């Protein structure tokens, strides 16, 4: 109805033959949902979300957004890249300002400028607004990509491990901010996480993919918690500490 | 306090200026040394430039200035054409594959071979000299810009693909800042080639301009023959050095 | 003592109208064979301090002494797992590890060197991708080969900068093992920068806790009084385990 | 199935071949068209090369091969000298700042101006022609290599610094593989300059070789004057195209 993945697959031509990454993945993501895609390293989480963002054409399959095939990346499908693609010649302010000006140039300065300023303060890079990416740390590079994506406020958000290089305090702070902007708008978030505690706190549904070649979706879960999720209370519910080890069970079972 | 950026040029200038003199100790070495070169031409030329003796004997100040306006116009047109074409050729790999050979076969034509062809095309011989400068010092700018665009990292292109960065916005925000070393190196080589083809280009104009001064001094063998052209080359290099640092 | 730090104080120029003090007055002594964690906030100076020990960065005032001789340049006995993984795109996974172990062990008949590369690939589980370039890997996959080439050299001092950030639950837990036994079997002292509290306690002997903001200094050097053989299961059962863990979260919260 | 790699060059070849004919419809355009250029020179030259009718009249195959052996030795020396130097001046910025000016002033010298200097230094005139080719087609190889080394990402340098990679091993494992687009682009431009100064270089040798054929056809005006030099340039371009893809 909103975002349909219809039997997509990915074959990568290698000198040793054909390598299969994806095989028969089906998804039905409704508007405004939060989906966390977890799995092993090298199973195909980034490849699967690349097709939704338009960066990878499926070998056999099609991805539809509102009954429309996806073939080219757009600004309504903003992505947070796993490598934090930032332009080295721009500052933290200019990197975010590039996305703001490109997706809507109609309004003049001092209004789109304020959008950049508030998003830098949201991630906490207020002091780091005049330095190049070569002068900031890896975690600070991550927050520039987050601020760049959140400023556009796209129809659907695609995140590829957006909190990997952040400490516990900073990561938890950004999770709440991500949730706040997720509810105040109609943003659909497709998120990749390697932390089980992170996926359960944010996602409405948790999707796991099998490891190795020809990876398909296995044992999709639902997350039945009250919408205003808060820490120190979601762990208190009996629905926690059994969904979590269920995810750990699948991750450990996929080995060999 | 520039002790490592103004002194090493002078220290390095000490070499190739004294060993040049020692190279003349060999009797077979007919090339004049720095002492001979800077003394034979000292009286009429090094004493004062910008002197007029009628006809076309304008010393060296006007000769290097008259040719400066020729290479300046030729390089400016080639720099604009080379950069724009290189960006257009760098993108759209089908277009790069389309005109691949007719740019390669057209860039091996010597400026002396361009002299008769440009005469027939332009029957004024004033813009013919400009074309020789333009068509010679355009391939380093064109090739370096094309290779620079083709070598843009996918990370910057991915950022451009997500946003609606296409057309002039894509070139001015992604293509140009990324390919700065390639474009500027092509301009650096292009500057040298504008002066490298000034002797041939100014074969269709009067006796004023460096390149006509070099040509007629090479044809007429006198006692102060090699010294005159060597001093002219030094003037060209210094002018090309200021143009390089610009 | 094995590696010691007197008074390192890092100042960055910031040419246009500023003077940033990343670090100041850091005193730290690490004994031989000791595993030290370097937890802290994102952008506080963990990598800058780690680089100074490695030699990639020069302290403005102060110095780092290793076995009685001053550190002033990078050396193979101080191999670093780079946060950006610093992979060479023109070399495969096997060749990237091969480049690491070809200069540390010159004169090895080229027969044992091939075995060293292959068995270190086994440790990180990249056998099915030893012929793939970094351009056709994943973020977690690129991280594993980065640590694979570091462990192949068997450094006297091992410097780790977020070595498990892009790994899932099983691989990170599996790669936490085969790292402490190398530190146990071989006399390897390790300095690790991590953002996961549950793994800092499992690996380290004492936890250095830097202070958020400019002019960062060492807050606490609290040590874990746990037996060296750890299997990640009984260490949690220790009553003191949670006491140290909440102490770590305590200082991280007060730096907000 | 080369439909987008061999076909587009010929489709793009149709343009600049028919508009060239259409440009001659203007009576002021004295340049011969493709039809007359390939017809006036058809009988003696295009029918069969490698015909010897006496000294300095060895058709066109020996002309394109005698010059090929001159540019081949000149470019090979310049390619080696430029790459080895470009790495050495590319690293050690103190050396780069040391000989910055003496290379800029020495690369603006036209090949025709190098002709009298080469004769004085080399009183044999056989290697002096090689020197003109060598000294002309060396700076793009030198300039691109220095820029490439200076633009090596710090990530690759960091890997080389932590390991004991320095000297020959550092050049063959980090400097060369990283600076492949820069070095090869300079070589491609260097190939063009070797043929760009072949007319000037062969001013000191016999009448055999392309460059002597261009020069003496430019001095003497005949009915098949412009057509002969245009056909010779086509042979040079095709040979340069084969050398470019190597
Ligand atoms: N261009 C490519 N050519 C060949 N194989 C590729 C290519 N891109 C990805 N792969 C392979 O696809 C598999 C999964 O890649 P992908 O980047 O989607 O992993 P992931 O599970 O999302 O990553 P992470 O390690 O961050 O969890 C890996 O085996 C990888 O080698
Ligand atoms: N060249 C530089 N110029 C200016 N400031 C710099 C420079 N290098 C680093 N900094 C700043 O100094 C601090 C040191 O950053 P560092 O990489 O050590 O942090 P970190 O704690 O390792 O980061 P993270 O946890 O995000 O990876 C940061 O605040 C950074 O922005
Ligand atoms: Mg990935
Ligand atoms: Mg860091």
């Amino acid at each position: 109805n909103f975002l349909v993945v219809e039997g997509v697959s990915k074959i990568y031509p290698t000198p040793e033959g054909p390598y299969t990454v994806l095989d028969g993945i089906d998804l039905k993501v409704r508007e405004g949902e939060f989906v966390c895609l977890i799995g092993h390293s090298g199973c195909g989480k980034s490849t699967l979300l690349n097709m939704i963002s338009g960066f990878n054409t499926p070998s056999e399959g099609v991805v539809l957004l509102q009954d429309k095939p996806i073939t080219e990346p757009g600004p309504d499908r903003m992505m947070v890249f796993q490598n934090y693609c930032l332009l080295p010649w721009l500052n933290v302010f200019e990197n975010v300002y590039l996305a703001v000006d490109a997706v809507f140039p109609n309004k003049p300065q001092a209004e789109k400028r304020a959008i950049v300023r508030e998003h830098l303060a949201m991630v906490g890079l207020t002091e780091a607004a005049e330095k190049k990416p070569s002068q900031i740390s890896g975690g600070m590079k991550q927050r520039v990509a987050i601020a760049r994506a959140l400023s556009i406020r796209p129809q659907v958000l695609i995140l590829d491990q957006p909190f990997g290089a952040l400490d516990a305090i900073t990561k938890e702070e950004l999770q709440e901010e991500l949730l706040q902007i997720w509810s105040d708008h109609q943003v659909t978030v497709l998120m990749i996480t390697h932390d089980i505690d992170e996926a359960l706190f944010l996602a409405d549904r948790v999707v796991m993919m099998t490891n190795g070649p020809a990876a398909q979706i296995g044992e999709i879960l639902d997350i039945p918690f009250d919408r205003p999720r808060n820490r120190r209370r979601i762990m208190e519910d009996p629905k926690y500490y059994d969904l979590r080890n269920y995810a750990l069970d699948f991750l450990f079972n996929r080995f060999a | 306090f520039l002790w490592k950026k103004v002194v090493p040029p002078l220290v390095a200038l000490g070499i190739f200026l004294v060993i040049w003199q020692l190279l003349c100790l060999n009797p077979n070495f007919k090339l004049p040394g720095p002492i001979e070169t800077f003394s034979e031409t000292w009286d009429p030329f090094i004493i004062n430039p910008f002197f007029d003796n009628g006809e076309s004997d304008k010393g060296l100040g006007w000769q290097i200035l008259s040719s400066l306006g020729r290479v300046g116009l030729g390089f400016s047109l080639a720099a604009i054409a080379g950069i724009i074409l290189g960006i257009l050729i760098g993108v759209n790999p089908l277009v790069y594959n389309a005109v691949d050979p007719i740019f390669q076969v057209l860039r091996t034509v010597p400026p002396l071979a361009w002299l008769p062809i440009s005469l027939a095309a332009f029957q004024q011989a004033n813009p013919s000299a400009i074309f020789v400068i333009f068509i010679t010092s355009i391939w380093p700018i064109l090739l370096n810009t094309t290779v620079g665009v083709q070598q843009i990292p996918q990370d910057y292109i991915n950022v451009a693909k997500v946003l609606r960065l296409k057309g002039v916005k894509y070139f001015f925000k992604i293509v140009f800042p990324a390919t700065v070393p390639y474009i500027f190196t092509g301009l650096r080589i292009g500057i040298g080639l504008s002066w490298l083809a000034i002797v041939a280009a100014e074969m269709l104009v009067g006796g004023v301009g460096i390149g006509s001064f070099i040509w007629d001094a090479y044809n007429t063998t006198t006692e102060t023959n090699l010294s005159e052209i060597i001093l002219a080359l030094i003037y060209v290099g210094l002018v090309g050095l200021l143009l390089d640092r610009l | 003592t094995f590696v010691e730090i007197d008074h390192v104080d890092r100042i960055f120029d910031l040419p246009n109208g500023g003077r940033y003090i990343a670090l100041k007055n850091i005193e730290l002594k690490i004994k031989q064979g000791e595993f030290v964690s370097l937890i802290g906030h994102s952008g506080c100076g963990k990598s800058t301090l780690l680089n100074i020990i490695a030699g990639l960065d020069r302290a403005s005032i102060g110095g780092v002494t290793l076995e009685g001789r001053e550190i002033r340049e990078p050396s193979p006995d101080r191999m670093v797992v780079f946060q950006n993984y610093s992979l060479l795109p023109w070399l495969t996974v096997r060749e990237n590890v091969a480049l690491a172990v070809d200069e540390v062990y010159q004169g090895k008949s080229k027969g044992e060197r091939r075995a060293i590369i292959e068995e270190h690939i086994d440790m990180v589980g990249l056998r099915l991708a030893a012929n793939k370039r970094p351009s056709e890997l994943s973020g977690g996959m690129k991280q594993r080969v980065a640590i694979a080439r570091a462990l192949a050299t068997r450094p006297k001092l091992l410097l780790l900068d977020q070595p498990f950030g892009a790994l899932d639950a099983l691989t990170r837990g599996s790669l936490q093992e085969q790292l402490m036994k190398i530190c146990n079997e071989h006399q390897i002292t390790c300095v690790m920068v991590t953002h996961d509290v549950d793994e800092a306690l499992l690996l380290s002997d004492r936890v250095v806790m830097l202070t958020n903001g400019p002019e960062a200094h060492i807050g606490q050097i609290l040590e874990v009084p746990i037996s060296r053989p750890r299997q990640r299961l009984e260490v949690v059962k220790h009553p003191s385990y949670y006491n140290l863990r909440n102490e770590i979260i305590y200082f991280l919260n007060q730096q907000k």
